This record gives structure tokens, sequence and C-alpha cells, in this order.
């Protein structure tokens, strides 16, 4: 009826193949966990940053198209325990994977929004030099204006952020990548 | 305290717990059954031989029931009720017998005749055990009608559907004689009374009309010429319709008035219109045999008087010989003409009527479909018409694939129907006066107050209850004089249609199915047990089934493929279709064009604009030359932007450097969203290679003809999860084109395409604006060809984007392009 | 004698001929299915059902293409297999016409022994038997061996392999 306000809105329009309310949940993977059902549960129902994160099969590095690493990381295996907090508010949602680490259960991965358009997948090593856990923040731009591939690695400083992690795990010195190889 | 008794045939067996009080009564029967049961063979594939335990227990129930006398409760009655209750518990898991009979046909190596034995035996037993169908069945369909998910309309066919209509009546009395036995016995004695009462009626009915004798003893049945004659065929096609309506009412355990109250409306093709007003009066099993007495009386007095008005005279043998060798059948007064539109047929009948006088003229008497007419008139005249027609007709063999569409000879069928009188014609108008005077002699009138449901007139489609004049007069007038406009009468809204009428698969139902495919109507053939491999229209079992299989729905294309609007966070509006949903960009693609899309600057300018475009492989001669092109595209487009690749199929050298290049670029994560194979459709194994190995999102295919479309469909069934983009283009497209129309192939194949939810169906050729594309997006394009709507998922614009700023096409070629006035679609074959 | 898988052209000819209750010669291969059945649409759609059960996928309007142009299209994706329909037609043929003590196996070994025909040709002869069903109880065993002999000589005359 010539009214733009009746038009259903979504975050990003795209990715949907032609063949196809809980705020604080706690999923447990098993040996027999139906992988596609698993990811559909992690994603949720609202089309948002976590729907993209768990059901996009591809992300973008600069202009290339690589397999979705968030899906590879969260791929369900015995022991895994995914706890979602603030499932309804997308701006505060925190997906927190925990695995068995030295017998007991520890937070390994913490997928969340950092700013409006940045998804931060903090990967956590617990087996470190001084016992304190070491974080590797991997950063992804979430662009809803490109519905087909809304997620893309932030490739600026990715090598420096990876190095800075490996440094804390390997070298007992002040972090400084400015010395001569020769 | 029960002794187990095993009854077996070869390997298969069934153990029943026969009470010791009546074991020696059951153990003698076991032997006598084992006598009559033949010698087991491998597969059990012989007739009169059970293949499953279910239809062996069935045979036993049939054998026992034969010996049981229904009045005097003898010894075998007590073991029948136990053997029946064992058959129900073990094999009927809540379902009806018809649902079981269906399940045996699709799993086991049983036949239709064998499952009709099973049903007969079960139903015979059930009535000989004093166990009538008093309980209302939980049939999914009628449950859904109560809830209000399903609207039901009952249609009744007439003549012309089958040669041997009587074999359907024999098959009813052969199977359900314990239900309808009282209907047939009443109808026979009603008719036998009407023959004696009516003046000069015994002279027409030379061999009488006691149909009980003809059903008992098949030898006393008159010849097929007597049966086909309309004085016999009219009433007995009435009887067959009412018989299917009885059986359906009893097996569901409804009264007639109960089963009628579930129908939203009824109507009838031709003389079926009589039976449709009869069931609309019915109340209960007591007053049912009054409605039947009306229906039998009307049809009878039509037959008797329509025969006397225009008797069918012997034909010269030259005409009969000529009609058989030319595959037009035995000349009759009614001639079906399939695959010609009504204005074409009306042109041919005007040319034919020009020569003939008034009395010998032919008219169009039934418009069953858009492209499915029936012409009434004298058989000489209709032969005349048929000679005119067969000159225009194209032979069966010839391949017109290389001829322009408008220069092709029209491929259509013309066959004489098996019917003795010209119904719906000016020839039977003298009769009209006589029938009305004879219906008031037997006090057969229909009143709008007695008619509970709306019964739809055949001519205009109006309800018969709202008429001013007598209903019986309008019915007779609609049968004998007025044409039938079947598309105009069936314009009612209804999710399900029950075809009681005779024929079954070749009956009125399946014809109404073809006219209504993609309007979300499901035809159930309520007079035939079978299996449909495509499962687009149901058979009898779907009425009675109690599970989810009982309530099925047929696709509504307008509603299932409706274009929508959706809005991303930024507030950018997108036409939402199957195709735009997948690619996340408008459903508009610029296809691969040599040389317009060979340019990496154009492919990138288009991809940056927001719209999908193919890089043309036909402007590259080596992997290295195309790799450098691809790298020039990638360097210019934005992050996350994709594009596709067009390879020509008829250039095998291109495919040889091309397919491995795409595979190893896709492995390295180049943004190649999809591949479009032009100039031909691949073979199943080549397409299976492209789908599985290349790591693409979807595959575009450009079928040229029908056979190509069928080859795309076959690729889509092979990988039902993988999105195919069927890019349909007519001959009217620029560059390498076909001879095909834009419209005619889709109208034919659109249904078969939409049975594959992975096929994203994209219309191309002759588009340059929203205005000329809108009707395709909506589906209203196909309402000009008298079809349901047929929405498309997207479009392609080749020629329209040849004069864009970013196209390499030289400025002077752009002035030559703009100078072309072009033509409309009716004139492109010049 | 060499092993050759049955031709789609033969199998299709037998299915149409068997269904219409006519001899294999009375059906010309340069003729459409709707032409041969004529009036009876009931016969047409249950033939197209039999072609759908036997070969699987069918071309569009198969009742408007002559049986040659239909068989050549079927022959592409077909390879010697009797599938569901012809298997269950032959199972009916022998259980009703061949006497007791005459299974498919005994007829298969007899065609292998006496005539020297492998499985590709045995199928072929069994199909030529189906098309010219004797419609009679062949109680006498030797009578049924004279039947399979006449059909192996018919199969030889059609395909053109000397015996
Ligand atoms: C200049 C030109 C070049 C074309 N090149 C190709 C090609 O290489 N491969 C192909 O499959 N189709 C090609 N086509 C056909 C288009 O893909 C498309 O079918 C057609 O342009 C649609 O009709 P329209 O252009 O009148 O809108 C070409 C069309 C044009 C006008
Ligand atoms: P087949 O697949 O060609 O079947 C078509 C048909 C038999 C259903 C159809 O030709 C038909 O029945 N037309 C006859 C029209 C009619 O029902 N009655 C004519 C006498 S009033």
């Amino acid at each position: 009826g010539d009214d733009e306000s009746k038009i259903p809105a979504v975050e990003y329009f795209g990715g949907e193949s032609p063949v196809d309310s809980e705020d604080s949940a706690v999923f447990k993977a098993t040996s027999s966990t139906d992988e596609e059902s698993w990811f559909k549960a992690l994603a949720g129902s609202e089309i948002n940053w976590r729907h993209a994160s768990f059901l996009c099969s591809f992300i973008t590095q600069d202009k290339m198209f690589v397999s979705n690493p968030i899906r590879k990381v969260f791929k369900p295996s015995q022991g895994m325990v995914v706890e979602i907090s603030n499932g309804n508010t997308s701006s505060k949602t925190v997906v927190t994977l925990s695995e068995p680490v030295q017998g007991e259960l520890k937070p390994t991965v913490i997928l969340k929004l950092l700013k409006e358009n940045i998804i931060q997948m903090e990967m956590i090593e617990n087996r470190t030099m001084d016992g304190k856990p070491v974080s590797l923040p991997l950063l992804y731009n979430f662009n809803p204006d490109n519905g087909f591939a809304p997620i893309s690695e932030v490739m600026e400083d990715r090598n420096q952020r990876i190095k800075e992690m490996y440094w804390k795990l390997w070298i007992d010195e002040p972090f400084n990548l400015d010395f001569d190889p020769r | 305290s029960t002794r187990p008794l095993t009854l077996s045939h070869g390997s298969l067996e069934h153990v029943l717990l026969v009470p010791t009080a009546s074991f020696f009564i059951a153990s003698q029967l076991q032997e006598q059954f084992n006598k009559i049961l033949p010698e087991p063979t491998e597969g059990f594939a012989a007739d009169d031989e059970p293949t499953t335990p279910a239809e062996l227990v069935g045979k036993f129930l049939g054998y026992v029931s034969s010996l049981v006398e229904p009045s005097k409760v003898g010894q075998f009655d007590q073991v029948l009720n136990l053997c029946l209750t064992e058959f129900e518990n073990c094999y009927l898991e809540g379902n009806d017998i018809h649902a079981l009979a269906a399940k045996l046909l699709q799993e086991n190596d049983t036949t239709l005749v064998k499952t009709k034995e099973l049903i007969k035996n079960y139903i015979t037993a059930r009535i000989m055990a004093k166990r009538p169908f008093d309980k209302k069945s939980n049939s999914a369909l009628f449950r859904a009608v109560g809830e209000g998910n399903a609207q039901l309309v009952a249609i009744f066919g007439g003549q012309g559907n089958t040669d041997d209509y009587f074999e359907e009546l024999r098959d009813l009395y052969q199977t359900y004689h314990v239900l309808v036995g009282d209907l047939i016995k009443f109808s026979a004695e009603t008719l036998s009374e009407l023959i004696r009462t009516t003046l000069d009626a015994e002279k027409v009915f030379t061999q009488g009309l006691n149909i009980l004798e003809w059903l008992e003893n098949p030898s006393n049945t008159p010849d097929k010429d007597y049966l086909l004659s309309i004085p016999i065929s009219c009433p007995l096609i009435g009887v067959i319709q009412l018989a299917h309506y009885v059986v359906t009412a009893k097996l569901l355990g409804f009264t007639p008035g109960e089963l009628r109250s579930y129908l939203k409306g009824a109507t009838g093709h031709s003389q079926g219109l009589v039976t449709a007003v009869a069931i609309a009066e019915t109340d209960s099993w007591e007053s049912f045999f009054v409605s039947v007495r009306k229906a039998i009386t009307v049809l009878f007095f039509i037959g008797v008087r329509c025969y006397e008005a225009y008797p069918n005279t012997s034909l010269p043998p030259s005409i009969l010989e000529d009609s058989l060798e030319n595959n037009e059948g035995v000349p009759s007064p009614m001639l079906s003409i399939s695959n010609l539109t009504q204005e074409q047929v009306q042109d041919y009948v005007n040319k034919t009527n020009s020569h003939l006088p008034a009395g010998k003229q032919v008219e169009i008497s039934l418009v069953n479909g858009a492209k499915n007419l029936v012409v009434s008139g004298p058989p000489q005249s209709l032969y005349g018409l048929n000679l005119t027609l067969r000159k225009a007709k194209a032979p069966s063999g010839l391949d017109q694939s290389r001829i322009p569409f408008s220069e092709r000879k029209l491929k259509f069928s013309n066959r004489f129907l098996p019917v003795a009188s010209p119904f719906h014609s000016h020839l039977l108008v003298p009769a009209s006066d006589l029938i009305n005077k004879d219906l008031v002699k037997n006090n057969v009138s229909f009143n709008a107050k007695d008619i509970q449901i709306p019964v739809y007139d055949t001519f205009d489609g109006s309800d018969l209850r709202v008429l001013s004049g007598s209903i019986s007069e309008r019915i007779v007038d609609c049968i004998i004089r007025l044409p039938v406009k079947w598309e105009t009468t069936t314009q009612f809204k209804a999710t399900h249609i029950l075809d009681f009428g005779p024929g079954g698969a070749s009956g009125l139902g399946v014809l109404t199915h073809r006219n209504k495919d993609g309007t979300g109507v499901r035809v159930i053939v309520a007079g035939t047990l079978d299996i449909n491999p495509d499962d687009d229209y149901g058979f009898k079992q779907e009425i009675f089934d109690v599970t989810s299989n009982g309530l099925k729905k047929n696709p509504n294309w307008l509603e299932e493929y409706h274009p929508k609007l959706i809005k991303n966070k930024s507030g950018k509006i997108f036409v939402e279709t199957k195709f735009s949903k997948l690619i996340g960009r408008p459903p508009l693609l610029v296809p691969g064009m040599t040389p317009c899309t060979v340019s990496p600057d154009f492919v990138a300018a288009t991809t940056n604009a927001g719209y999908t475009i193919e890089l043309a492989g036909g402007g590259y001669f080596s992997a290295a030359g195309m790799t450098a092109a691809i790298d020039s595209v990638v360097s210019q487009i934005e992050k996350g932007s994709t594009f596709g690749i067009n390879l020509i199929y008829v250039n095998p050298f291109m495919l040889q450097w091309g397919i491995p290049l795409i595979k190893e670029l896709r492995s390295k994560g180049y943004p190649i969203q999809f591949l479009t194979i032009g100039a031909g459709v691949p073979s199943l194994e080549v397409a299976s290679e492209y789908i599985e190995t290349l790591g693409l999102k979807y595959l575009g295919l450009k079928p040229g003809s029908i056979d190509a479309i069928s080859q795309v469909i076959n690729i889509a069934k092979a990988h039902p999860n993988f999105p195919i983009a069927l890019q349909w283009t007519g001959g009217r497209g620029g560059g390498h084109h076909s001879f095909e129309d834009a419209h005619t192939p889709m109208l034919q194949m659109y249904s078969k395409i939409r049975r594959h939810p992975n096929i994203m169906l994209i219309f191309g050729s002759g588009f340059g604006s929203a205005d000329d594309t809108y009707p395709y997006l909506t589906g209203e394009w196909s309402t000009k060809f008298d079809y349901p709507p047929m929405p498309f998922d997207g479009f392609l614009f080749g020629s329209r984007v040849m004069i864009a700023k970013e196209v390499k096409t030289s400025p002077d070629a752009k002035k030559c392009i703009a100078a072309c006035t072009g033509v409309p679609d009716d004139k492109w074959e010049q | 004698i060499a092993d050759e898988p049955v031709k789609a052209s033969l199998l299709l000819h037998v299915l149409v001929a068997h269904k219409l209750k006519k001899s294999l010669d009375s059906i010309p291969m340069s003729k459409t299915i709707k032409d041969l059945v004529g009036g009876k649409s009931t016969v047409q759609n249950e033939i197209l059902g039999d072609l759908g059960k036997e070969f699987g996928t069918t071309p569009e309007k198969p009742e408007e293409t002559p049986l040659e142009e239909l068989a050549e299209t079927f022959q592409d994706t077909f390879s010697g297999a009797l599938g569901k329909q012809s298997s269950s037609l032959l199972s009916r043929l022998i259980s009703s016409k061949m006497p007791g003590g005459f299974t498919i196996t005994v007829a298969r070994k007899y065609l292998q022994t006496r005539w020297g025909l492998p499985s590709g040709r045995q199928d072929g002869v069994l199909l030529v038997a189906l098309s010219n069903e004797p419609a009679a109880r062949l109680g006498s065993e030797a009578d049924a061996k004279a039947f399979l002999d006449s059909m192996a000589q018919k199969y030889a005359s059609i395909v053109g392999v000397d015996l």
C-alpha cells in the first residue's frame, strides 16, 4: 500500500540457500552431535553477527574467500561446552566455548562483538610459561551491507598479533619485533 | 487357552491363536484353504497367489466369509471374527484397508488386481461378521475440513472419458458388492419400472435394463454397442458415480448428508451435473434412495429422448477406414482437439460451417482447458472438419528444432470421443421440450431449499440455488443445448477436488488437475486405487488414510514464489526472490557476453555497482590470458565482492584450459561465485564433476530448447542440495540464439522446474526496463496465455547494457546500436 | 556365442507389444505410443508408468515421439539391466505359463546349455517369449522346451545372430 514502513527489515540480506528465545543457554557436544543442528543452535534465530559467524561457510581475507574459521574452531567434539550469555541482545551476546584442559574445564574461546562492526574471537592458550592464560584476539569486520559474505578477517597487524601471542609462550623478554634479522 | 494354527503359502506364513473350543472347526478349513491355494512359485508372481502374509490372511478371510451365511450364525462365524481381529491388529495399524493396499503396491511385488482381491476379501468379511462401518474414521482429510485447513469440492464426470465405462461398474460390484449391492438392486428395479411405465420405451430397450443380471452373469451382459448407446450409458454412468459416493460415505462411516456437509460445493461436467444436484439433497441412508430415484429418472429420460432426437446412423466404410488409418478413432458426434487454443478451433469450425447448411453445422460444445476443446455436430460434418485439420497438422516424426517458431507446423491431436450422441449442441434442442414434460410426469423436481451446498452450473459458473426458474430445466438445458466452459465453472476456491466420476486416471479429475496445476488445488481420484509416481494428484486411499499422507497440498506458485521486499540494516530495499536471497544482491544479472563482458573494467564497474555479471571466457584463448583478466577484475572490485565466469560448451578447447583454471583459482579462494555454461547443457557426469570439484556457490545453465531444460532438471535431481540457475532465453535474444519462443517452453516446463527447489529460474531475452520485466517477477505474464501465474526468480539484460559508459564497444558502434529501433516480440522472427 | 546386453529398442518394443496384447511384428517402431493405444488414455498413461518404472527418467511428451526416437534417447542412460518392471513381467510369465518345475533358473541354464546363450541374450529371449505369451498352461515340459526354442530362433532372427 505505498508504505516503506511495512517492509520487513533484517540485518544483512543474503547467504540463504534456496533448498531451506533463550537468553542464557549452555550446549554440550557429544560423539553423536548432529553438526548442522549444533551450528543452528549456536547461531540462534535473529539474523545478526552470530548468525553470520556460525552459518556462513566462507569469510573474506582482503579479496580471497577462505573456509569460516569460527565454524572450524566450534566444530563439535566430546568435552566441548558452549555457554551463550545475552542471547537476545546482539550488541552484548558472548559465546564462550570451554574444553577439558589438565582434567578441569576452562574457557578456550570467547566470540563476541568488540565495537559495532568488529567480531573478536579471543582464542586462549592455558598451557603457558607462567601459568597465566595467553589471549590471541583474532578480529573480523562484520559488514551487513554485503549479505553474501558479511564476515572478513582484519588482515592489518594479524601477523603482529599472532607473533605477540607466540612471544609470551616462547620468549621471556620484552615484546619488540624491531631488531635486524642480519 | 488358545492352540496356535499356522496358515502358509511356500516360505511366507501367519500363526493365529485359535481357541481350543473352535480349533477342529478351524483346522478342517486350514486344509480346505490349503487345497484351493495353488502350488507356490519363486517371487509369488502368479495371479490367484499371495505375495505377502497380509493378502494370504486376506484370501483366508474371503474363503471363510464365502462359507459363512450372514442370517444363520453357523460355526465358521466365531473363527471369522477372530481371524478378522487378528488381521486388523497385526496389519491395519489404525489405517483403513485402502491405505494398507496402497502401502503393499509401493514396497512389495503385488499388482492392482491382487490388492483389489485383498480389499474385497477384507470388506466381505467385515459385513459377513455383522461389523458395519458405524464408527466415524479419523481420515486426515476430513479431520482437516472440520478444523478448516481444507475446502472440498466434489466433481462428477460424464461420457467420453472411457470406451468401456461398464468395466468400472463391474469392478465396483466385483469389490464392494456388500456395500453398493442395495444401491444397484434399487437402481435396476427403478429403471425396470421406468421402462414399463414410460410410453414406447421398451422399443428402445430391446434387451431390457436389468443390470443385476449383467453383473451376476457376464455372458447375459448385452454387447458393447448396446451399453455405449446413451439410453443405457446415461443412467449407468449416474449409478457408477453414486456407487463411488456410497462406498466413500460407508468406508468413512458417514451418512450421505454428513459427507455432503463436509463439501464446500459440488459440480458436474456434462451429465455429471445431475448427480452433483442429487448428492446436494441427500440427508441420511433412509432418504438417500429418493435423491438417487431423481438422478436415475433425469439421466434415463435424457438418454431415452436425446437418442430419439438425433439417432446415430451407420457410416460409409471408406470414412471409417480413413479415420482409423489417420489415427482419429471411430467417427462419433463429438471430436476432442488437444493443443489448439479456442480461437484457432473456432476459426477452423467457421471455415467448415461455411460449406455446410444450418442443420449439419458443428459448434464448440466443451471448452475443457485453454488447449483442450470438444466439437459436437453430425459425424459426416466432424469428419469434414477433421480433413481440414490434418492438412495443418505436423507428422509425428519430423524435427522442427532448426525451423523458426512461427514457421513451424502446429503439433496437435484430434480424436473422436467414444460417445453416441452430440451433447451440448443445437442437434438435441428438439428433445428439451420432451424431457421437461416427462420429469413433471414422474414428479422429479429439485428445490433450492433442499439443496444444502452450492452446485455450480456448467455454462456461466453461477450457483443453481440462486436461480429463479426450475433447477431441473436449467440442468437439462446445460447438458443438451448450452456449451460447457469447464475453466469458468471451476473458478471456485478449494484446496481439494474429489473426482467420483467414471474413468479414474483418464477421467474428469486428472483433466481438472492439468487446468489447475500451480493454483494450490489437489485432485483426489475417489473411484480408483492406484499409485501416482509423480504424486501430483492422489487416488482413493488419500481420502481414507488417517496419518499425514491423507492431507497433502499441491504447490501454489503465486503464493510460494511471490516476490517480496526486504530491507537491510542500512535501509537498502531489495526485491526478495529465491535467487536474490542466495546471492544477496538484486535478482538482475548481466550475462557473459563476447565481447562486452570480456573487459575486466566492465565486469568490475558492474560488480562495484551492486549487480552480478559473468566474465566472458569466449574472449580468452589460454588459462594465462584469462588468469591475467581475472586478476585485473579482482584488483578493481571491493573486498567481499564476487563475480562469475561464462564458458561456451561447444568449444571443448576452452573447457579444457577453463575448468582446471577455475578449480585451482577456487582452491586458492578467488571470488568466483559461479560458473555459467553457455551454448549447451553438460552431460550428467560432466555436471557432477563441475558441481562437486570446482567449489562454486551455484552453476548457471542456458538451456536452448525443451530437451535441454529436461537435461537441467536431471542435473538438479542428481544434486538436490546444490543451487542451479536455469537461465532461460528465447530466440529473440542478441548474439548466438535459438529458434524457440520466449514463452511457450516455460508455460510447458515451469511446473516441472518448480518441483526442484534448488532451481533458481531466471528469464532473459528482450528486456530493458522494469515495466516489461515486472509481469514476469509477479507471474501475471502467464495470465495472458490462460495459465495460472508463474513467477520468475530473476532476469538477465544482455543487449540493454551494450551502450553503458563502462562498455568497451567503440563510440560509433554505440551510435549504430542506439539507431536500431528494434521490434516487439510478435515481429522478431522477421 | 558372445554376451551382449539387451537393446533399449527391443525392451521398449516388448513392453508396448505385451501391454497392448499384440504380436511384436504388429507394433511398428516408427509410430508414437498415443497413435498405437489411440482412444484409451487409460492404456497410454499406464504404458508411460511402465516406461517410468523400467528406465526411470523419460523425455517430455513421450506419447508424441515415435518409439525409435524414444528408444535411441532411452539407450544412452540404459545398460542391460531388466530393472523392476520387465523382471516382474517375466516372473508373471513363467509362474502362469511355464509348468511346475520350470523356474527362471532352469530356463536360464537350459538357454546356457542347449543354445549356448549368456545372461545378456537369455534376458533377450525371455523378453521375446513375454511379447508372444502363449496364454496357455504349458504343462508338458518338452512343449515348454519347444516354446523357448521357437523364441531363441525369433531372438536370433531379430538381433541377427546365427544358431
Ligand atoms: C554481444 C553479445 C554477446 C554474447 N555473448 C555470449 C557468450 O559468450 N556466451 C553466452 O552463453 N551468451 C552470450 N550472449 C547471450 C546473452 O548471454 C543473453 O542470452 C542475451 O543477450 C539475452 O538477450 P538480450 O541480450 O536481447 O537481453 C551474448 C549476447 C550478446 C548480445
Ligand atoms: P487422455 O489422456 O487423452 O484423456 C483425456 C480425457 C479422456 C480425460 C478427455 O479427452 C475427455 O474426457 N474429454 C471428453 C469431454 C467429456 O468429458 N465429455 C464429453 C461428452 S459430454
